[PDB]
């Protein structure tokens, strides 16, 4: 079939009609970003020749190919730990949540660490870690999973107990409803909207976090990025090992067989064929690792920027920290990556209204100070732009500029003087 | 160590900032060379309560440096002269 | 089947005709001893970077 | 070692060039690593074989060097794009992106040229000398819920004030720095205090 690009939606545009949301939805979405690879090292001489010594003598004629390959792999290995450090070590104090979890109805149990588990991981982190599964050595990462989880818990405690203040200086405590009221102010919604709807917002947030856990649990393809990184590394290593079974034009792929069947005259050229084939395979693997490491470094830099701009603060950048008006983000450690839970404000239940650019009163043109003029059909109100909160048009929520003769579409109404 | 056997470094029980990374959370430093589990940072517990706020009464104007590479040395190795002279 | 490695007692149940055992990456990791039929795991000698 | 990031680029380039030069001293299985010796010692049929081995080795070395140079140049191009974005958003304007132009609340940035790089001096505003206060989401006065227009409600222990959020400047709660929304029966944690009408 010819694919469908989406559902057609003819927006009801007119020159005096506006749609103002009357409700909202608190949505949480996951973003998965790989951070580090598996740090591999290669004993180049061992890979090419194994234990035979005259093969290494022949390999000596090629100069410093092995040293350069080892240098590249060492650079990649150090780069992985650097990537993890830039993503997760974004604070120098390990914050802790208070023993009493009274956050005005908000419930972070699914992202806060679980003391019962020996690993000290959150339920979402535990689920994430459960889903993701010849001279070659694998070096352990400098940061353990427990220490990455400790960073993640410190970031979570900092943002829950102090908001964005801990990312710009000393952590300043603030009650969480007031913190989310600040975040509501950051997206152009007045904070009384939050205070009058605190229980509903808390319930929506808790339900969204629970749905995130259920969605991650029940979808085996959600963590495909980290699994792809792991599978690519494992497949590259498997290909490198399997390249040793190729004879590359020689009589055999085993150096011992060539050595025990032929004298040095032709054994030298057969071993040279094996050496150039295996060295080409190793160089191909190292170049592929360098390209893959560049991609992973780009992803890790992006993840560090996401951490700084979504977890340590509220971001005005559209779609950077989830779909909708960003409120806050929570980091979660994952195998070789980081998962961001983006809490966004999604307007809902919009309503049609008749709007005007200005109100003409007493021969003067009034414009809203921070809102928008709307008409419910008979009366004119001024409401904030992202939530229907009709208010009487007064001289305090409007300002005057000129007269009514210039503005196109100015409507007549009374502006009440308090 | 989980990164392998370490010789010549005494494993202390303290935790410091990582000076020389070994792997798997162990770092090395010269005080004699010592090995230790790296300290992730000073422990802090913010005094959270449902009606307490911390408001700064002062400020510090701080200047920090960020160093970013821009360009490399422009080289053009002549292939024919390199391979054959 | 020449090579260097560490031989230990193995619980792998070789079939009555199999003389060698290979892993996923086609490296020999178990051999049936010809003189007395016993399965010997091949563990690579302890290499590593210094 | 403050300028280690530029020094790493310089040392990597120099080391790559040194490796490329030292590869000329490898015979790659030929009788000699010097072309003149082969040309002066052998007839063309065998000199062709020796020179072919040398050509294979040197061409492989050159291809390897060019590949690493391309990857390193991609990294440097990414760094330079980042530096251009930092210049635009930190020097030519004040950025609200957290931790993109230093540590703290960004005020301005200054560029300084450096060998093969750029140095940014990020001036930031760091809050200091914080003080505990008792706070309320709203103030109940005459059955009306008052909320701060721009700041936050703080109590010094006996009296309630409104102060801007990032710097303690206590001010008397009035109808000019507060706005009314609804009743006192909805807001959880609302406290009783008088709102002065000037
Ligand atoms: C605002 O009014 C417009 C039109 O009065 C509504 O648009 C109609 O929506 C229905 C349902 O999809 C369509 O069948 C019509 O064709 C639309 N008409 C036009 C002119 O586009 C719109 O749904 C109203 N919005 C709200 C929030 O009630
Ligand atoms: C805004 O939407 C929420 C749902 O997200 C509405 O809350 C529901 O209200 C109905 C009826 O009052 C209840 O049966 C549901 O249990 C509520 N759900 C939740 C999650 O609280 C809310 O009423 C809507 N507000 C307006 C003004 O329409
Ligand atoms: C926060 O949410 C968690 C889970 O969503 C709640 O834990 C549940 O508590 C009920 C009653 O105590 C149990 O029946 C469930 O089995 C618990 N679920 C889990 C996953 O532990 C918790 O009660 C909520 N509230 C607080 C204050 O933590
Ligand atoms: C538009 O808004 C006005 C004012 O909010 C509405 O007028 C009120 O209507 C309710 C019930 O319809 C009455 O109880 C009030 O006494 C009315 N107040 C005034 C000042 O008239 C009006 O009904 C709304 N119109 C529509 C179509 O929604
Ligand atoms: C809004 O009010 C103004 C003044 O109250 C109206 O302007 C007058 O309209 C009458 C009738 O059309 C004219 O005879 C006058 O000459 C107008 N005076 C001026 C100064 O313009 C205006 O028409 C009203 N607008 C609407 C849409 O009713
Ligand atoms: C605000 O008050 C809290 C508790 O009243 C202070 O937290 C205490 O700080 C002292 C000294 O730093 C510690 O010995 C206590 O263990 C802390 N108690 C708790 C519960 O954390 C906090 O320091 C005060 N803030 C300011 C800026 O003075
Ligand atoms: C805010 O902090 C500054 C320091 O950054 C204080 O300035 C110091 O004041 C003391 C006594 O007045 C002097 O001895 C120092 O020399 C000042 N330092 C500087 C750098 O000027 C300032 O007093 C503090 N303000 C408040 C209200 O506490
Ligand atoms: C909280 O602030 C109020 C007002 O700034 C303080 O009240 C003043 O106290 C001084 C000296 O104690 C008197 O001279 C003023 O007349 C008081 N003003 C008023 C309006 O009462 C109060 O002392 C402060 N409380 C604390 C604990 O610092
Ligand atoms: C804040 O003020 C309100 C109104 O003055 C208080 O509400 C009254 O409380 C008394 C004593 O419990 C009752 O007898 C009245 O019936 C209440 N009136 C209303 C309208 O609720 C309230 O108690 C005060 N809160 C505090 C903490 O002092
Ligand atoms: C919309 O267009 C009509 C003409 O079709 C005009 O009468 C009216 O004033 C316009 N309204 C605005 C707000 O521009
Ligand atoms: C082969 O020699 C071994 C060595 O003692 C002996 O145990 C075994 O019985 C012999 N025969 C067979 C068929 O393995
Ligand atoms: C804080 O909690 C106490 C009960 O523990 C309650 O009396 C008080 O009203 C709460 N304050 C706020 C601002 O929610």
């Amino acid at each position: 079939y010819t694919m469908s690009l989406g559902a057609e939606n003819s927006v009801a545009y007119s020159n005096n009609s506006i749609a103002i949301p009357t409700n909202f939805t608190i949505s949480v979405t996951t973003e998965i970003l790989p951070v580090s690879m598996t740090k591999t090292s290669v004993d180049c001489t061992m890979y090419i020749c194994g234990d035979s010594t005259e093969c290494s003598n022949l390999l000596l004629q090629y100069g410093s190919f092995c040293t350069q390959l080892n240098r590249a792999l060492t650079g990649i290995a150090v780069e992985q730990d650097k990537n993890t450090q830039e993503v997760f070590a974004q604070v120098k104090q390990i914050y802790k949540t208070p023993p009493i979890k009274d956050f005005g109805g908000f419930n972070f149990s699914q992202i806060l660490p679980d003391p019962s588990k020996p690993s000290k991981r959150s339920p979402i982190e535990d689920l994430l870690f459960n889903k993701v599964t010849n001279g070659l050595t694998v070096l352990p990462p400098l940061l353990t999973d427990e220490m990455i989880a400790q960073y993640t818990s410190a970031l979570l405690a900092g943002t829950i107990t102090s908001g964005w203040t801990f990312g710009a200086g000393p952590a300043l405590q603030i009650p969480f409803p007031m913190q989310m009221a600040y975040r509501f102010n950051g997206i152009g919604v007045t904070q009384n909207v939050l205070y009058e709807n605190q229980k509903l917002i808390a319930n929506q947030f808790n339900s969204a976090i629970g749905k995130i856990q259920d969605s991650l649990s029940s979808t085996p393809s959600a963590l495909g990025k980290l699994q792809d990184v792991v599978n690519q590394n494992a497949q590259a290593l498997n290909t490198l090992v399997k390249q040793l079974s190729s004879n590359f034009g020689a009589i055999s792929s085993v150096l011992n067989d060539i050595l025990s069947r032929l004298d040095p005259p032709e054994a030298e050229v057969q071993i040279d064929r094996l050496i150039t084939g295996r060295l080409q395979s190793l160089q191909t693997y190292v170049t592929q690792q360098l390209i893959r490491a560049a991609e992973i470094r780009a992803s890790a830099n992006l993840a560090a920027i996401k951490m700084s701009e979504c977890v340590l603060g509220q971001s005005k950048r559209v779609d950077f920290c989830g779909k909708g008006y960003h409120l806050m983000s929570f980091p979660q450690s994952a195998p070789h990556g980081v998962v961001f839970l983006h809490v966004t404000y999604v307007p809902a239940q919009e309503k049609n209204f008749t709007t005007a650019p200005a109100i003409c009163h007493d021969g003067k043109a009034h414009f809203p100070r921070e809102g928008v003029f709307v008409s419910n059909g008979t009366h004119w109100f001024v409401t904030q732009r992202n939530f229907y909160e009709p208010q009487i048009i007064t001289t305090d929520n409007t300002f005057v500029s000129g007269n009514c003769d210039v503005v196109i579409g100015i409507v007549n109404n009374t502006v009440y003087d308090p | 160590t989980r990164a392998g056997c370490l010789i010549g470094a005494e494993y202390v029980n303290n935790s410091y900032e990582c000076d020389i990374p070994i792997g798997a959370g162990i770092c090395a430093s010269y005080q004699s060379i010592i090995a230790y589990t790296m300290s992730l940072g000073a422990e802090n517990s913010v005094a959270y309560s449902n009606n307490s706020i911390a408001i700064p009464t002062n400020f510090t104007i701080s200047v920090t440096t960020e160093i970013l590479p821009v360009s490399m040395t422009k080289t053009s190795v002549d292939c024919t002269m390199y391979i054959c002279g | 089947l020449t090579g260097t490695g560490v031989l230990t007692e193995s619980n792998k149940k070789f079939l009555p005709f199999q003389q060698f055992g290979r892993d996923i990456a086609d490296t020999t990791d178990a051999v049936r001893d010809p003189q007395t039929l016993e399965i010997l795991d091949i563990t690579p000698c302890s290499f590593g970077g210094v």
